[PDB]
């Protein structure tokens, strides 16, 4: 019940710019009209971000799938590009088999389905669509000692628009007394191959109180292929950055919107 | 081991004095080799220091 | 806690011996407080615990903690693996193998034991109290709404003494109460008349 990728391409690992961005909302507290400096785990401005990506496999070229263990550290930063929504979760953990507990959070066909469990996950953890439709989930075969379960309603409708990057998605990852906390943003983009400039900040979505101690960090994307013989991988880049113990000056408006940050 | 698991103490009214020296004082060694403290307070210092 | 109402409140339990109940705190050390269980220096809530020598000394009882651990838990945290420890680092099988040992051990829960062995049930009750919705709130009683008069008051245990007019002002979805630069309380949402005054 695990897909195959028997020859796989190496990463080029390019760094990016990160600009003005990562920064995220770090308090619960409701301000206006102040500006207020802080301290806590931030991605430095114009920090160096690690690609990496996806790509179709042709002739001269073995399929890429890039999903190496990732470090999580004190934090981590997540951002990618993409057409057609290639990547659909992440999982958490640490040594990352049926050892210890792991934490695997993606957004499938009609659901975004957040477990905790001792997982014997697959090599290369994947989800397929073809047909124009969701077709079935290759993270994992076996799921034992389960102590969190969560589904939330929400709807993804893939497909191929034979284009480039025209949408932007941002993540902050943070594990701080035994909650995880999730971060995002959205925006319209327009690159092939880049990390967009610019400034913004991210709002709170998630606090899952999992209990977990996360070490290591994996991305899980999708293959599509329509008959279902063969899987191949269209083109998408995510970047990761991790975050720093830094002093910063942040910039509320009127209604409590973080405008500015130094 | 030669105090927490002694085969005998002294009395109260005639109490015994050991003096320590050159060695590390690892307190987690405590949670194979002895009985369970009751009580555990520090004055001086806090405990997990 | 009667006249408090919390925006989140969490109820962690389990079971220890009498000696171990005193490590269910802030700042302590121990096997508990080390491999187990642990609380943060900012701990907000309430430690509870009782004796269950006669429930939970059964025979066919099972009850265990972690003895051996390589370096120690963040609070809050859980680790409920079972593989060999081995003292000299890294990993080993067996058991036989000299320097390998059973990360678990049981605790000795036989009803004629002595005080400070025997079972106890703790509950640990970690409470928020943030500018947000109440879910949970003490056995208080409301009254009538009264303005332009200085009076007394209490808003989701939110007190003080003052006049209540009405406002002009708004509040975000999930706003309770406004304050300004002097941290002083000049707005408040009533609970059940979704009005600002
Ligand atoms: C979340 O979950 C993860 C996964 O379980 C967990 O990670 C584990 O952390 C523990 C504690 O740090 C690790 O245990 C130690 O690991 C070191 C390092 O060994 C690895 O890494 C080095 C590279 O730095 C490699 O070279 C090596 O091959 C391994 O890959 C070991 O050196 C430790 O053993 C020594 O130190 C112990 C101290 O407690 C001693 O008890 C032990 O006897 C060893 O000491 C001897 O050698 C020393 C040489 O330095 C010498 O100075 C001493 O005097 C003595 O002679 C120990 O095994 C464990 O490996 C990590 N697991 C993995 C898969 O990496 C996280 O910690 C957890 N999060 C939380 C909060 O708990
Ligand atoms: C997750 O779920 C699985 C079930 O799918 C569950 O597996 C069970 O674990 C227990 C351990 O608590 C196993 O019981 C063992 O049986 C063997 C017999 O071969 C005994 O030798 C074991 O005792 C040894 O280890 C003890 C320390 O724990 C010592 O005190 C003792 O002296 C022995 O050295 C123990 O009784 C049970 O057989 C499995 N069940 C299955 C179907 O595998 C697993 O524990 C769950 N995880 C958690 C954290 O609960
Ligand atoms: C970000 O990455 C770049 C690499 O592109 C780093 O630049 C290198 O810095 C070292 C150390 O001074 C030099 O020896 C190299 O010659 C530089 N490479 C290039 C292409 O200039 C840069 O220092 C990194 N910045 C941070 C903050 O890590
Ligand atoms: C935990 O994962 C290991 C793999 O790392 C499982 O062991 C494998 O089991 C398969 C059969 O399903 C064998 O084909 C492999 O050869 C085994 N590999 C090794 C290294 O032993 C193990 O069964 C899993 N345990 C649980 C409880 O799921
Ligand atoms: C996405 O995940 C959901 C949740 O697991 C799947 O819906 C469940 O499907 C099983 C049958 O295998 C039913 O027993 C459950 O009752 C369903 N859950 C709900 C809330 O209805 C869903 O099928 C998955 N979709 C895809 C494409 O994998
Ligand atoms: C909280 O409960 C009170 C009842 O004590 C609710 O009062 C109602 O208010 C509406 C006007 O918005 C009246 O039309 C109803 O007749 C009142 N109910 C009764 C029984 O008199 C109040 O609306 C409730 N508030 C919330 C947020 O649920
Ligand atoms: C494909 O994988 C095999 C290992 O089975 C390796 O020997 C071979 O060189 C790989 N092909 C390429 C083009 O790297
Ligand atoms: C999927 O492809 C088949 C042809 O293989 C076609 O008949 C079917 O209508 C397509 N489904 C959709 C939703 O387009
Ligand atoms: C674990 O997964 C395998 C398939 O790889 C399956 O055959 C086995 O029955 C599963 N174990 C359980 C308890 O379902
Ligand atoms: C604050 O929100 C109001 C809408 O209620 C809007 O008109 C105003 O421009 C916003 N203030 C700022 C600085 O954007
Ligand atoms: C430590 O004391 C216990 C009795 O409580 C005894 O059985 C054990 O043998 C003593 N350890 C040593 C090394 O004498
Ligand atoms: C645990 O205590 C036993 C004595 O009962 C001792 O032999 C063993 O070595 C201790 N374990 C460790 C890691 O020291």
């Amino acid at each position: 019940g695990c897909g195959i990728l028997s020859n796989k391409s190496k990463p080029a690992l390019t760094q990016y710019s990160s600009s003005r961005r990562g920064f995220y909302y770090f308090d619960d507290t409701f301000r206006s009209s102040v500006r207020v400096l802080t301290t806590g785990y931030f991605l430095p401005f114009n920090s160096n971000l690690t690609g990496y990506s996806s790509r179709n496999a042709v002739t001269g070229r073995l399929i890429q799938f890039d999903n190496p263990n990732i470090p999580f550290k004190d934090g981590l930063y997540f951002a990618a590009t993409e057409r057609s929504n290639v990547i659909r979760g992440w999982i958490f953990g640490s040594t990352l088999d049926n050892t210890t507990q792991s934490a695997v959070l993606f957004n499938n066909g009609t659901h975004i389905v957040i477990n905790v469990c001792n997982f014997y996950f697959c090599q290369d953890p994947m989800l397929t669509v073809a047909n124009g439709s969701h077709y079935k989930s290759w993270v994992f075969l076996n799921a034992t000692n389960c102590t969190y379960n969560r589904v939330h309603a929400f709807e993804i409708d893939p497909s191929l628009n034979t284009g480039a990057f025209i949408h932007l998605r941002e993540h902050v990852f943070r594990n701080v007394d035994g909650f995880l906390y999730v971060y995002h943003n959205y925006e319209r983009a327009n690159v092939y191959d880049n990390f967009p400039s610019g400034f913004s900040v991210l709002k709170p979505i998630l606090k899952l109180p999992f209990g977990l101690n996360i070490t290591q960090f994996k991305v899980i994307m999708t293959l599509f292929s329509p008959t279902t013989s063969s899987f191949n991988a269209d083109a998408s880049v995510y970047f990761v950055g991790h975050l720093k113990p830094l002093t910063m000056l942040a910039e509320f408006d009127e209604n409590g919107t973080i405008t500015d940050a130094v | 081991g030669q105090v927490f698991n002694a085969s005998k103490f002294p009395s109260v009214y005639a109490w015994e004095r050991l003096r320590i020296s050159d060695c590390v004082a690892d307190y987690s060694v405590l949670y194979n080799s002895s009985s369970s403290f009751s009580t555990f307070k520090c004055y001086g210092v806090s405990p997990t220091k | 806690l009667n006249d408090l109402c919390f925006s989140s409140v969490y109820a962690d339990y389990f079971v220890v011996k009498g000696d171990d109940v005193r490590q269910i705190a802030p700042a302590q050390t121990g096997v508990i407080a080390d491999y187990n269980y642990k609380l943060p220096d900012d701990f907000t809530g309430c430690v509870l615990a009782w004796n269950t020598n006669s429930v939970d000394s059964k025979q066919g009882n099972n009850f265990y903690y972690r003895l051996f651990r390589h370096g120690k838990i963040k609070p809050y945290e859980r680790d409920i693996s079972n593989v060999l420890y081995n003292s000299a680092g890294g990993t080993c099988s067996s058991t036989s193998q000299l320097g390998c040992y059973e990360p678990l051990k049981s605790y000795g829960f036989t009803p004629t034991v002595g005080v400070g062995y025997q079972p106890y049930r703790v509950v640990v009750l970690s409470f928020e109290l943030l500018n947000a919705p109440a879910t949970v709130c003490g056995p208080k009683k409301s009254t009538e709404l009264v303005k332009n008069k200085c009076v007394n008051f209490n808003f989701n245990g939110l007190t003080g003494t003052g006049v209540l007019t009405s406002s002009t002002k708004k509040f975000q979805p999930f706003q309770q109460f406004g304050r300004d630069v002097s941290d002083f309380t000049d707005s408040v949402r009533d609970p059940k008349t979704l009005e600002i005054l």
